[PDB]
Order: structure tokens, then C-alpha cells, then sequence
RNA sequence: CCGCACCUCGGAGAGGUA
């Protein structure tokens, strides 16, 4: 009812004289047009988008995701989309500054850099979780790693910790959490918990939607990077996307083991190598949760076939997980590649020391031991001074 | 769904969306077959009519 | 012996899809509805099939009744006289066997019913893990407003219904509107089970 | 209306109740049908229904109230709870609750609790504030718990004396004597401290031996002959020894007079799903027994937990000894027997 | 369908019929 009255109220105001401004992300359709999604209604196809002629797009090399903000118009006998006029600010810029980029595809990929640390440093007792993740998994920017995690393990609470510890340390970065296909009560409880952005995609709708969300959502963040933004992008719907990719796949006759097609993985596997370090400026962040051991082979099969990609893994004990020891991470399954880069070389040692000391120990054992460790104090500095 | 063609072609059993389409009498018309020929095309296996 | 049905009743089954006797009843009761849209008038045919090495043998029975009512499946009393009238009424199954009629073009309407009793236990288990899950106030969209019931919908191939006597008597409810209810019993309805709610 | 009552009640008063009901003939059926019958007649009149049980919460949320004569096995006539009572109330095993129940409706096998009476045997107001068994600070035996057939009894008091909260292991060959010996302590403990909750648990032995032991001794004895699977003497051992930490909790003093050693470690060793150890024991199947061992403890704020088992040696089998070898390091009491004497008489 | 191995339904043209 909201977007009618806006639309009379900008009609009566047009027909004044005044100008009307709008704004939102361009979608590019295969015609060659294209409209400007909303944001608050989750980038979905509505009935007062912003027509965008393609005049414009060849005049200022628009593609999708770019953020466009400028004047529009009601459309006129015969039309049912608004007009764009003229553009005043294109990616939260100047389009002069816009012109001259540097496509994404031509970007130069490197590892990890620079430190993005997790730990608070309030002495809380939630920053036990982000201490242990630091100790286990140290996280760069343009880090791609999985969260790998059995259903009932605390995914949730883990993926709340994870987005308040960045919003604490890291306010610069820009935090975009992509839900798709979850419980729409959970998505009000993020968006309202988070200090950050928040795009969802309820099972309410079809997968089209899904998919449509998630491309869009992939843009932004392509069309950030290249504007030299750091974006960390929290998907934990990595299973559920690859679930709707593989079911509104054509039929090729190859299906693999456990009703996975031969092309299914194509999409939801760039979409997860998308994200890499540039050296010219900017990251790209994406930190997936996998779902093993639900009952179903497909999801075995995604799994198996994903952790040949990423470079960082987080696996979480479904027994520690019951013993009600949060967080339950499995240690000695964690671990991250070339983390000299990100780490300096007594804190490698120190890390070193610990993994030789803990992995003896069993996995409960290790879990107390290491709370019952970092209790003592309240940063992981003493701790290291007491454990030489 | 992918799934039930795996299982077509893991049985010899036949599944699938079958039409009539057979080639019947027209109405009036009567006889009695003096010839019946088969043309196949290259490479497809014959039957045992053929 | 059908080393063909055998096959199939050994591989597919053991992946939490088939437990090896539904599997069994779904396919006797594809025999079954192929045998009965077979015949023109006479409906009502069963056929029971539990062995692996056994093959099937339909045995078309009628329904014990002292009335006269569906003169195709309906026999009389002095049928059951041979057994000193220990049949008693609302229970149907006795007759001579007869000659069994198999065909590969019964297996269309077969693989249906496969796919169905499949469809169904995938959605027991999702009964099985919101079970696993269960304590929240949950929402569902209405699909169709029946005599005295209504459904529910949250889309993991899961579906709930409410009873109309629990619910408000003014409240009408209408598709695509958000329905909250708390479910607490599962009563086992025909052609598998569903998750009954309540609101009072 | 209680349903142990109606349980223990002999079959032809039984049928002749049912028979005056005006029901179906009950001479050809079972006892438990002939009471969910008279239980559903008595509920369509209009009275209630009360029925009682030890708590057993299974995987799926929901548990169900285990019966004591039953020797804690899933009978059809089990008091359904609901997982919305449990986070209610905040039920765990071994809470034995009392309550109204009705029976199962058209579709169900169980009977629902509306309303819970007593918990524990105490009030629930009581029982829904309580300290945890984990947080209670465990103390070596204070209280003397003095056994002085009573010649056995005189003999244990002098070579080790128990007192509440005792953990010992009476470690004695085969044809030593330990049948006699359990016999006569049994009896001390339902002689000297009948206040004491003393529960005989046997785990795979004679059915003629189990039925002497209970109709014997004046307390309950719940065991589990050879008949049954290892899975239920591993349930059943769980239901003691959680229904013994809730008693404590509620401070009460709890004896498990445990006789399985070899047998539940066994049970344990072959429902351990597969690190091989020397006999064929794996590295995960002794900390549950370890644990259930080690449960024993005496509590300052009150209560205690007294738990003396009976090893077995000398059986022939090397796995036995190592089992025997790795709980003797747990205990702190160990009452060995000659062969030497058992075999003069 | 995931791994073989025992110690306590139409348009154009041609021909014809009345």
C-alpha cells in the first residue's frame, strides 16, 4: 500500500514542477534494459522499479550492481515502469570517477595480507569464541574459507559472534549477511542483532528468486571490490544455493552419485572462488557453512567436492556440540594454508607449540583444557607468556 | 526429477509418457496384406520384423 | 524367479528410502491399482507379495457383507459358512486364486507409486527432524480451505494441518495468509501420517 | 486408579472385573490388554486416572515413565511425556513422576500426562529448584554404614568397613562364594538401614536366581537375565544410575548394590560402535563404566551415593583381567576371596 | 547401488466426373 501512496505522492509533486529523486541497484536484464532494485524488499522485482534505457548504459558502461542514484519520472500513457532522466551519483561516486575503473575480471588474485583479528579485547566471556577461532584459523581479507558443521552444532551463534566481532574490531569493512533459504524469524532476528546489511531470501519463493538474489548480491560485491571496498559476504546458504542450482539446472542425462548433475556445481563453485585479495585495492571476503551428515548424499557429495576449493576450513564436533561447550570447533581438524602470511613468526611458534601440546589430547579433553587455560586471563597474551 | 531416470536406466522395466500413435485401418476401406516393407535408416540397429 | 523386480528391490532399497517392507507394499499396491484399471467391472483387487525369491499371485477378493450393495467386490455369509462363520463383518479376504497377469507396461503407473511412497517417507522424515527441532512458535501459509480443516506450509517438502474445532470460531482464514500455531501430536491418517495443530 | 496397582493385581480378579464391566471376553488375553481395557472403560465413565514411572528421555524429545516391576523395559502401557513438560519442568532421567494420565486416544500407544502430583516423591516446588549432582561437592565416607549369615557380614566389617558413599570391589574367583556373600549383604543393608534406597542390580544372570533374590530380600531388584540384549542392560544401568543421582540430589541416600563388573564392561565393549587394547576392549568402552563407577561419592549438603560391585577373575579370559585391572585403579576398597577356603566348605 | 577376508484439421498446381 506504502509504494501506491508514493507513487501519487510523486506523481502530484511532477505535476508541480518539482524534481523526484530515487535510488537502488541496476539489474540488467537479457534484452538489454534494465531496472533499479530495491533493497528493502530484498531485491525483489516490484511494481514501481526504475526503468533504464539502454542509451544510458552504452552512455556510462553501466552493468548489474552498480548503485545508481538520480532523477526519475512517472511513466507517461502506455508505460509502467519510472523513466530515468539523468543519473547524479553512480556507486556512491562521481560517474567521472566511475568511467575510468578496472573491470573485476582483470583484477590480479594474491593470498592473504593483512590481519583481520577477531578478538574483541573487552575480556567478555563471548570473545572465548573469536580467541579460539584466532588461535585456530587466523582470517585475512580475501580469505575463502567454509564453516564445515553437522546440523545442531552452532552455526548460529558462532555466525553471530563471527558478525559482532567484525562489526567491534572492523567497522570499516562493509558486512553483508546473504541468507537463503531459512526461517524467516531468524532473518528478523539477524537484521535486527548485526550492525550491517542483511539480504534474504526465504523458501517462501521459488529458487529463482534465490538465485536472482544471489547474483545480485555478487555484483555489489564485485562492483565494490573494483571501487577499491573491502566486502566480507557471511553466505551460510552455500548447500541451500547449490541445492537450487542443481534443481533448476536443465537435465543433462549425467547425474552423479546422490542426484548431484554434471553441470549443477558450475555456478555455486565460481560464485565461491569469486572471492580473492587484489593488489591494485580492495578484498573480497566469503566465509560459507557447509552442512554434512543431514541424512542426504548430495549434500556429501557438495561437500567432498567443495573442500578441494577453499583454503580454509572450520570443522565443529557434534559431541562437543552436545556436552553443551561452546564453541565446540574441532582443533585438530581446523587449520589454515599459508598463515605465515598473516601471523608473525613467534606467533606461528607459539601456535605451533600449542597444536604439538593439544593434539594428543582428545577433543574434549584439548576443549577443556583450553578454556580452563584462557579463563585465567583475559587476552591471549598472557596466555602466551604462560604457556612458555 | 534426475532422479527417476537413474532408475529408468538401471532397470530394464519400460517408463515413460506413452501416446497411441499407430497406424489403424481407415473406416470403410478392407483387405488383405499381400506385402509389408521395412526401410531402416543407416546405422540403427534392425528389428525382427526386419 | 523375477530376477528383474528382485534387482530392484535389493539396490535401490538400503539408502533410508525403502526399509525393505514399504518398498514391498508399494509395489504390491502399483500391482494392485494395475490390475484394477485393467479389468473394466471389477474393481476392489489386492495382491500380497513378501519374499524375494516368491514371485506375486493376485488373488481378487470381494467384500463379506449380508447386503446386496456393490454387486463386483460384495459375497455372502454362506462364503464364509466353510470357515463356521468366524468371518466376521468388515473384514474381506477370502477367495480362490487366479491366474496372475504380468506385463512391463504396468511398471508407468508402478514407478508412480514408487515415486510417491518416496516423496511420502521423505516427508516423515522431515516430520522426524522438526520432531528433533521442535519448541518454537512456527508460521505456515494456507493452501486450501476444506470442510472443518485448513493446511499449513513451510517450504522443506513439510505441510501441517489445523483442526476447526481448535481455532477461533470467528476466524476465517484464506491462502497466503501467515497462520501461527503450536503442533502436538501426529495422528496417523490415511496414506501416511500428518502433524495436526492446535491453537486453544 | 494407579496403574502399578492395577500391575501387580492377580489375572482372575482381573477378568472377573472386566467380566462385570461388561466387556470383551478376557479369559483368552493378555494381563496388559485386560488393563488398558479397564483403564479406557474406567476413563469413559468420567473418573481419573493415575499412573507413575522412572523417566526415560529418548533421542526424538519426548520420554516416557519406565515401570519398576518391569525392570525398567518399554512396555505398551508407558506415560508419553510430552518435550514441552520437559522444558517445563526441567525433566531429565530418572525423575520419577506421578501425575493424572489418560489413555491413548484413537492413533496413540501411550498415555499422556496433563498434570504432575509429585516429583521424586517430593513436591515439585522442590525439586524445580535444586543443586545439580555435578556441582555437589563429593567427600570421602563419613557415615558408618555398619553390615553387623551375619558371620560374612562381621568378616567385611572387619577386613573394610563401608559407610555411605563407598565405592569397593569385591574381587573373588569363580565358585568363591560371591552368590552367598551378595546374599548376606544384601540383607545387612535391608536389616540395619531400611531408610536406604538398595537396588539390586543384575545384569545376565539365572532367571531361577533372579526370582530367589527378589522375593528374599526386602527392597527392589531390578535386573536383566541373559534373555535380553546388552543394549538393555546398558539402558537399564543408565536408568539406576540416573534415577540413583536424582535421589541424591533430593538427598537421599542411595545404595547400587551392583553384581556386573564383567557383564555390563562386556555389554559396553560389544555396543561400542569400532584403537584395539589388549583383550579385545576398545579405548572408549570403559569411560561410561568408568563414570558410572565413579558416580559414587558422598555429598556434604546431603545425601550420598554407595555403590559396591563384585569383580570376577579367574574366569579364563584375559579380557576379564584387564578389565579387572583398569577399575582397580578407580576404587578405593578391594575384599579379595580364597579359592583355597571356598573349596574346603 | 561405497571398499572381502576369524587372537585371550493447411496453401498452390495437374488430371477427371456430372
Amino acid at each position: 500500500r506504502k509504494q501506491d501512496i508514493i507513487f501519487a505522492i510523486l506523481k502530484q509533486h511532477a505535476k508541480s514542477g518539482e524534481d523526484i529523486f530515487g535510488d537502488g541497484v541496476l539489474e540488467i536484464l537479457q534484452d538489454g534494459f534494465g531496472f533499479l532494485r530495491s533493497a528493502d524488499s530484498s531485491y525483489l522485482a516490484g511494481p514501481d522499479d526504475i526503468y533504464v534505457s539502454p542509451s544510458q548504459i552504452r552512455r556510462f558502461n553501466l552493468r548489474t550492481g552498480d548503485t545508481i542514484s538520480g532523477k526519475i519520472r512517472p511513466p507517461k500513457e502506455g508505460e509502467r515502469y519510472f523513466a530515468l532522466l539523468k543519473v547524479n551519483e553512480v556507486n556512491f561516486d562521481k560517474p567521472e570517477n566511475a568511467r575510468n575503473k578496472i573491470l573485476f575480471e582483470n583484477l590480479t588474485p594474491l593470498h592473504a595480507n593483512s590481519r583481520l583479528r577477531m578478538e574483541r579485547g573487552n575480556g567478555s566471556t563471548e570473545d572465548l569464541t573469536a580467541r579460539v577461532l584466532d588461535l585456530a584459523s587466523p582470517i585475512g581479507r580475501g580469505q575463502r574459507g567454509l564453516i564445515v558443521a553437522p546440523p545442531k552444532a552452532g552455526k548460529t551463534m558462532l555466525l553471530q559472534n563471527i558478525a559482532q566481532s567484525i562489526a567491534y574490531n572492523h567497522p570499516d569493512c562493509v558486512l553483508m549477511v546473504l541468507l537463503i533459504d531459512e526461517r524467516p524469524e531468524e532473518v528478523t532476528e539477524m537484521q535486527r542483532l548485526v550492525k550491517g546489511e542483511v539480504v534474504a531470501s526465504t523458501f517462501d519463493e521459488p529458487a529463482s528468486r534465490h538465485v536472482q538474489v544471489a547474483e545480485m548480491v555478487i555484483e555489489k560485491a564485485k562492483r565494490l571490490v573494483e571501487h577499491k571496498k573491502d566486502v566480507i559476504i557471511l553466505l551460510d546458504s552455500i548447500t541451500r544455493l547449490a541445492r537450487a542450482y542443481n534443481t533448476v539446472v536443465p537435465a543433462s542425462g549425467k547425474v552423479l552419485t546422490g542426484g548431484v548433475d554434471a553441470n549443477a556445481l558450475h555456478r555455486p563453485k565460481r560464485f565461491f572462488g569469486a572471492a580473492r585479495n587484489v593488489e591494485e585495492g580492495g578484498s573480497l571476503t566469503i566465509i560459507a557453512t557447509a552442512l554434512i551428515d543431514t541424512g542426504s548424499k548430495m549434500d556429501e557429495v557438495i561437500y567432498e567436492e567443495f573442500k578441494g576449493t577453499g583454503n580454509m576450513e572450520l570443522h565443529l564436533s557434534r559431541k562437543i556440540a552436545e556436552k553443551r561447550v561452546f564453541p565446540a570447533i574441532d582443533y585438530n581438524r581446523s587449520g589454515t594454508r599459508k598463515e605465515e602470511l598473516l601471523t608473525t613468526q613467534e606467533e606461528l611458534q607459539k601456535m605451533w607449540i600449542l597444536r604439538k601440546i593439544i593434539h594428543p589430547m582428545g577433543e574434549i579433553d584439548a576443549m577443556e583444557f583450553l578454556i580452563n587455560k584462557l579463563a585465567m586471563t583475559k587476552t591471549n597474551d598472557d596466555f602466551f607468556e604462560m604457556m612458555k | 526429477t534426475p532422479e527417476e531416470k537413474l532408475l529408468r536406466a538401471i532397470f530394464g522395466e519400460k517408463a515413460s509418457d506413452v501416446k497411441d500413435s499407430s497406424l489403424r485401418v481407415p473406416n470403410g476401406v478392407s483387405g488383405t496384406v499381400i506385402d509389408v516393407q521395412v526401410f531402416t535408416r543407416d546405422g540403427v540397429e534392425k528389428d525382427k520384423r526386419a | 524367479m523375477n530376477k528383474e523386480i528382485l534387482a530392484v528391490v535389493e539396490a535401490v532399497s538400503n539408502e533410508k528410502a525403502l526399509p525393505r517392507e514399504k518398498i514391498f507394499e508399494a509395489l504390491e499396491s502399483a500391482l494392485a491399482t494395475a490390475t484394477k484399471k485393467k479389468y473394466e467391472q471389477e474393481i476392489d483387487v489386492r495382491v500380497q507379495i513378501d519374499r524375494k525369491s516368491g514371485d506375486f499371485d493376485t488373488f481378487r477378493r470381494w467384500l463379506v457383507v449380508d447386503e446386496v450393495t456393490q454387486p463386483t467386490k460384495e459375497i455372502t455369509l454362506e462364503a464364509a459358512r466353510y470357515e463356521d462363520e468366524s468371518l466376521n463383518l468388515g473384514d474381506y479376504v477370502e477367495d480362490q486364486i487366479e491366474s496372475v497377469t504380468f506385463d512391463r507396461i504396468t511398471t508407468q503407473t508402478a514407478k508412480q507409486v514408487i515415486v510417491q511412497k518416496v516423496r511420502e517417507a521423505e516427508r516423515a522424515m522431515v516430520v522426524d527432524q522438526f520432531r528433533e527441532h521442535e519448541g518454537e512458535i512456527i508460521t505456515g501459509v494456507v493452501k486450501k480451505v476444506n470442510r472443518d480443516n485448513i493446511s499449513l506450509d513451510l517450504g522443506n517438502n513439510a505441510e501441517a494441518v489445523i483442526l476447526r474445532e481448535d481455532m477461533l470460531p470467528r476466524e476465517n482464514f484464506r491462502p497466503g495468509d501467515r497462520v501461527r500455531g503450536v503442533l502436538y501430536s501426529v495422528r496417523p491418517e490415511a496414506r501416511g501420517a500428518q502433524l495436526f495443530v492446535t491453537r486453544s
